[PDB]
């Protein structure tokens, strides 16, 4: 459709699929996001990355 | 790296299972083919072994002299979906006023199909069972009347929390599905997956949920699934105050894209109790209609 | 607001309706379906096995019922008796109740195919003995001897190492389908009967038994298919099931 | 040349000049589990031959008034040779059966045994004769062990269900005028890839006179019916220490 | 449409033919399954397969 | 008047219904987004961060509870004793109820997967020894000595300068999922037991503490997913929040 | 609220208001309010004829 | 003490067999979490009381009255999105009237 | 929820109205039609005998 | 039941009159020496 980008999720890094009816995108249904993840940002946040085989200190 | 031979020709670990039978497609049932006369030595459809376990393959057309006949009969009724994809009473909620049951305004139903025989005896014919289903949900009093009452139901999962009043805080239902409803609506009806952590759900398990001495307190276990323990289905008036009306709710499933597995022998003495195939051993009745003699009707 | 009109139906829930509803759990996926051997498709699959026919349904009593699962040949006088009768109808009460395929039978309103009854003699090696099975279209009567019962569809057995025969119950019907049978009007809807009559004797030399048992096995053949879902006669229950 | 047979695996040889076939149930030979059913992470154990084998387990009188048999599997197994010990030391274990019936008698027999194989047999008890006291079978009935047990209501399978429907399962039939013995071949059977051992039984042997034994005074009148099985394709994981139940 | 795979008998050897209005295809209609039998699975579950014409026993 | 006609779940109120309804303000546009760093897409995500396990879960005075963020070792008497014992069910009441990968377990039924626990050694740096980590799946109870715990899946940890070591509780299930455990039939869905033990004994040179503690951090392995969304066991509310 | 229930030659048929059949686990049957707007259905041709 | 979780995968820690694992992780995207209607403000208008005995009541919308829902958001410290608000109203009783 | 306005005629039943209504029995397939000598198809052949 | 879980052959009486045990060489050492009670019991055969 031509509608208006008004949606909480406008300019998101991922793709979703939704339903609507009327000319403002935040009325769309949830939808289907897309199944990107990145752990690391929380798990493995440090500057010099170590291996696993490898002793963390050295 | 392998190197002796034993290991090298070793079979084990062969994943593919060899399939002795493979499905065909059949729309309608078999046509019969002409068939003359036959006076032969060495041929003997009619002949058969029981014994080895197999059906009789004698056919008509080798039985009697047959004629043509073009059989465009429709296989199509007798397929699972047919069969089972067909609502039934699976479920009954009492919420009185003035009882001995539910006075406080709500209900707990755990899930099980079992409580209502016609139900029950279709899917027993098969030991798994895999599928989605329609549950819908018919509210009026006890006359069949309807009235403007608001109820909530709600899906309890195994682990949630369980309504203990009409006034739980469980009832936000923040993460839980609800669905609220008049009796004044049509009835309400939803769409179940399948649920459970196995491949299908088993109306059979022969065996005992966990480990240890079995002894005859721990004996009301014995063919415990948790597999087919999908949750508790909560109903309640909504509102603080107490419900002018007695409401009963019945609960209907429909089952959809279904698959099965394992047929076996059907029901033949009546049920008991729910998850349990207890007879009355003194009422042990026949299959079926009995006659005076062999050799008369 | 795009106009539309309400018809009737609206708001019915029709047990049989296959329509969508809404799901309530989004994004849920099921527990993936790993192999299981035994998977059936189509009923008619289970109508092709066959299962004991009760055709000694006589005894009652608990502990004379495994006796129902099988009927007795023994040494006679040479008239060509009569061993056993019993009604071809597989979805009316009586011997079929005992087989799947007359409870599946009961699942459906109309059928249409040929029938198949295998019987296995169970006495000793050294028992001989020669019947005549015969199936009596509808319209004639209970044969009042075996000559009668010879004009009809029929089979003439001989034991030896093949243990058992096939009694082929052809399709032989004036309409396309048939209702389940019973007494009155739809016994228009009968398909027939089966009675067996020695041929010649149970002969058996010194030494072996005098009395032997056939057990019979019923199914329905390739041609047969059944029409209009409806609920069984039967209803495995008192009152509530607690 | 299908009267006569030879079933040889691990370093059990079984022979037999009076089969009538052999029954593989469902149409489906035994296999090992898949690496997409397999769910669980450590890499399995298979004995192969240890376990793979025959297993001569236990020996019933037939008697002119005998009910009835049925034992559980892989109850039978778990406390007997390697096999045993497997089950006893792993959580996880999979299997197929091979499972050989063996009854002789004279040409001057008779009588007819049905063997059946019931997936999830699930044992009911007489509810009180009444039916108004909700009983359950003890330990003991419901895995009866080697010794198996004998039915009480054969007619109802001592579970409300119709022996004369038990031929659509993987069954076969010993006619003593006609052969000694039953042979039936099973593939794993569950809704799950791998189970213990212990707590649940896939399926259950059935052994029932359906045509009473009979025969002359004089004759030979000790007619033994005797089990043996072999497991096919055993994976076993899951691994601690032994446990019997 | 562009929906989930969550039906129960996602991924069967059997087509079906259905209809649907949300994201879960488990909301889905019956539908129309595949005409497909496999008796001998039942009926004729032997190793050596014997024929009609034949003595079952040899 | 276009011609429809309504169906059962009219009117209803699905809470987790998915649909479309009417915009309040049309035309308006949301405040842009600038960039904000620690977005996190997939609750898994936060499964894999490793959050303190209390196994020490026993002090209940408000002076006492941070002492259930850490267990002792010290010195022994060289017979492999017990240090330690949990239960590995990650959604059942317990040690694991301190991380919050038990605590977001709990908004979903089912889950399926590895879990790890790191232990870190807060001891002296010339304190040395060597335990005996052991997960015990299924079926078996708790070891009652070290020789029966070694025989289960483990791990031999040497104190030096890598503080920590890290206990894999493998996938080990019968189902492809597991519920929550809990006693009674639910028990069924156990992981099983986890148990630490002196290999060789706590050594430390003159001068340095004979006491020192260990950390524990559990967290999911990247093979872990969960199912069936519901809400948490908890409700952190006695009345009204005002 | 009433319940209209199709059955076939053969089911059985219900003898009370609280029969067992009632159950409708294979018949069909209509579950509609006098409120609501006439129940209608479509049937097909089911003689065996 | 880096601040990192451990690396150790279960191959390398015990002997492990191929297992293909499709278990989706879709059910845990913040969508699927929250995207599930909860119960965040309550408006009584009685007739004879303390409170709204006018007819009307003005509501503060802010949704920590109610623990359920106020514990899943408090997860995250920054949270965008839309929302769709469903307004139940009923009498005391869970009645339905002509108003 | 798709926006639609229910116009008058709404929830009448109009006799002659040519409908859709939901089918009782799925997937079944009726007897098939066999020869029968003398079939009409318009009422005008007989106004004509 | 305790012999059974040896090598073993299961004997069906009926027209083919005989029936073979084979004692497959199982030892340790490549080749035995004559057994007989004593030390040399080490290289026994076995039981049958
Ligand atoms: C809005 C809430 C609707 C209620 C949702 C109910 C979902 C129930 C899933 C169907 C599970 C099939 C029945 C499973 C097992 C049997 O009933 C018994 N437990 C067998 O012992
Ligand atoms: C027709 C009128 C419908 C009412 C519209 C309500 C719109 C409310 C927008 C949602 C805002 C999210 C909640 C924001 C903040 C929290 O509730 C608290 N203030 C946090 O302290």
């Amino acid at each position: 459709s031509h509608e208006n980008s008004n949606s909480a999720t406008e300019g998101s890094t991922i793709n979703y699929t939704t339903i609507n009816y009327y000319k403002d995108s935040y009325a769309a249904t949830a939808g289907k996001q897309s199944l990107k993840q990145d752990p690391d940002k929380f798990a493995n946040p440090v500057k010099d990355i170590f291996t696993e085989m490898a002793a963390p200190l050295k | 790296g392998d190197r002796v031979a034993d290991v090298i020709e070793s079979s084990i670990g062969d994943s593919v299972s060899r399939a002795l039978t493979h499905a065909l497609p059949a729309p309608t049932g078999q046509n019969t083919q002409v068939s003359s006369h036959r006076l032969d030595t060495g041929k003997v459809p009619a002949l058969q072994a029981a014994e080895i376990g197999a059906s009789s393959n004698a056919s008509d057309e080798s039985m009697i002299e047959t004629r043509c006949v073009l059989n465009s009969h429709s296989t199509a009724e007798t397929t699972l979906d047919s069969f089972f994809s067909r609502a039934g009473l699976v479920g009954e909620i009492d919420l009185p006023l003035k009882g001995t049951t539910n006075p406080n305004g709500y209900a707990n139903w755990d899930i099980d199909i079992t409580g209502y025989a016609q139900m029950r005896r279709k899917v027993e014919l098969f030991t798994y069972m895999r599928f989605d289903a329609e549950f819908t949900f018919v509210a009026c009093t006890p006359t069949g009347e309807v009235v403007p009452q608001l109820l909530q139901y709600m899906f309890v999962p195994p682990g949630a929390p369980k309504p203990d009043s009409r006034e739980s805080l469980a009832w936000q239902t923040a993460t839980n599905p609800s669905v609220f409803v008049k009796l004044s609506d049509p009835p309400a009806q939803v769409s179940v997956p399948f649920m459970s952590p196995a491949s299908a759900y088993q109306w059979f398990y022969d065996g005992y949920p966990t480990f240890g001495e079995h002894k005859q307190e721990k004996d009301l276990e014995y063919g415990a699934m948790p597999n087919n323990m999908m949750g508790t289905f909560s109903v309640r008036t909504v509102g603080t105050s107490k419900s002018k009306y007695p409401l009963v709710v019945r609960i209907y499933m429909r089952m959809k894209h279904v698959r099965a597995w394992i047929p076996r022998p059907m029901r033949n003495q009546n049920y008991l109790f729910k998850a349990n195939p207890n007879y009355a051993g003194n009422s042990i009745k026949p299959t079926g209609a009995s006659r005076t003699a062999i050799t008369t009707l | 607001g795009f106009p539309t009109e309400l018809k009737p139906g609206t708001n019915q829930f029709l047990t049989t309706d296959d329509g969508v509803s809404a799901p309530i759990l989004p994004n849920f996926h099921p527990t993936p379906c790993i192999h299981i051997p035994g998977e059936v498709r189509n009923l008619l699959e289970l109508c092709q096995v066959e299962t004991i026919l009760e055709v000694n349904n006589v005894p009652t009593n608990a502990t004379s019922l495994m006796e129902r699962l099988r009927f007795p040949v023994s040494a006679q006088a040479g008239k060509g008796e009569l061993c056993a009768v019993f009604r071809a109808d597989p979805g009316r009460n009586g011997p079929w109740q005992s087989t799947l395929l007359g409870q599946l039978c009961g699942y459906y309103t109309q059928w249409s195919g040929s029938l198949e009854v295998t019987f296995m003699f169970t006495g000793s090696f050294m028992a001989t003995g020669k019947m005549l099975i015969a199936y009596t279209p509808p319209g004639g009567p209970l044969p009042k001897d075996r000559a009668t019962a010879m004009l009809g569809t029929h089979v003439i057995w001989d034991f030896g190492l093949q243990s058992s025969v096939t009694l082929v119950i052809p399709w032989i019907s004036n309409t396309h389908y048939r209702a389940h049978a019973r007494d009155g009007v739809f016994d228009y809807y009968t398909t027939g009967l089966v009675s067996i009559w020695y041929q010649t004797n149970y002969v058996v030399p010194i030494g072996a038994p005098n009395t032997a048992y056939i057990i019979a096995l019923a199914a329905a053949q390739k041609n047969f298919t059944m029409k209009l879902c409806k609920d069984a006669s039967d209803i495995l229950q008192t009152g509530t099931i607690q | 040349s299908d009267r006569v047979a030879q079933l040889t695996i691990g370093n059990s040889t079984i022979t037999t000049q009076e089969a009538a076939n052999i029954i593989v149930g469902y149409g489906e030979w035994p296999s090992y589990c898949s690496d997409s059913d397999a769910t669980a992470v450590d890499k399995p154990t298979r004995p192969d031959v240890s376990v793979n084998r025959f297993y001569t387990l236990d020996t019933k009188l037939w008697e002119k008034s005998s009910k009835g048999w049925y034992w559980k599997f892989p109850d039978v197994l778990t406390e007997t040779g390697v096999f045993g010990q497997n089950a006893q030391f792993h959580y996880l274990y999979r299997s197929g059966f091979c499972i050989h019936v063996q009854c002789n008698a004279s040409k001057f027999h008779q009588g007819a045994l049905l063997v059946a194989v019931l997936p999830e047999y699930v044992i009911g008890t007489v509810a009180g004769g009444t039916g108004t006291e909700d009983t359950h079978p003890p330990y003991k009935q419901t895995q009866p062990g080697a010794d198996g047990f004998e039915l009480q209501h054969p007619y109802v399978l001592d579970a409300g269900i119709p022996i004369s429907q038990l031929t659509v399962c993987p069954h076969q039939w010993i006619n003593l005028r006609t052969n000694n013995c039953a042979t039936i071949i099973v593939p794993y059977i569950n809704a799950l890839p791998f189970d213990s051992a212990l707590n649940h039984c896939n399926f259950g042997l059935l052994v029932v006179p359906i045509s009473p034994l009979d025969y002359d005074q004089g004759a030979t009148p000790v007619i033994p019916i005797t089990i043996t099985l072999a497991p096919m394709c055993s994976e076993f994981a899951g691994l601690r220490q032994a446990v019997t139940q």
